């Protein structure tokens, strides 16, 4: 699913 | 639309009070796309998604349906 703010820092 | 919508009737994300929760958040709430109808964005926290579930959702191509719409999608 498309998401926002789910990338590992 | 953006990060600061009221995403559902119980949405508790507010630009005047938000703080990070998920380990991937810094200054903006994590969101996920619901594929019902024309599609819409919801805050992951407002859906009560655990971090593990959110990460699995973000890593795959499966469609997501939010808590208000998933019963309709599975019917
Ligand atoms: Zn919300
Ligand atoms: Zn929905």
């Amino acid at each position: 699913a498309r998401t926002a703010q789910t990338a590992r820092k | 639309s953006g990060y600061w919508i009221t995403c559902c009737p119980t949405c508790d994300v507010d630009i005047n009070t938000w703080v990070p929760f998920y380990s991937t958040e810094l200054n903006k709430p994590a969101m996920i796309y619901c594929s019902h109808g024309d599609g819409h964005w919801v805050h992951a926290q407002c859906m009560d998604l655990a971090e593990r579930t959110l990460i699995h959702l973000s890593a795959g191509s499966n469609k997501y349906y939010c808590n208000e719409h998933v019963e309709i999608a599975r019917a």
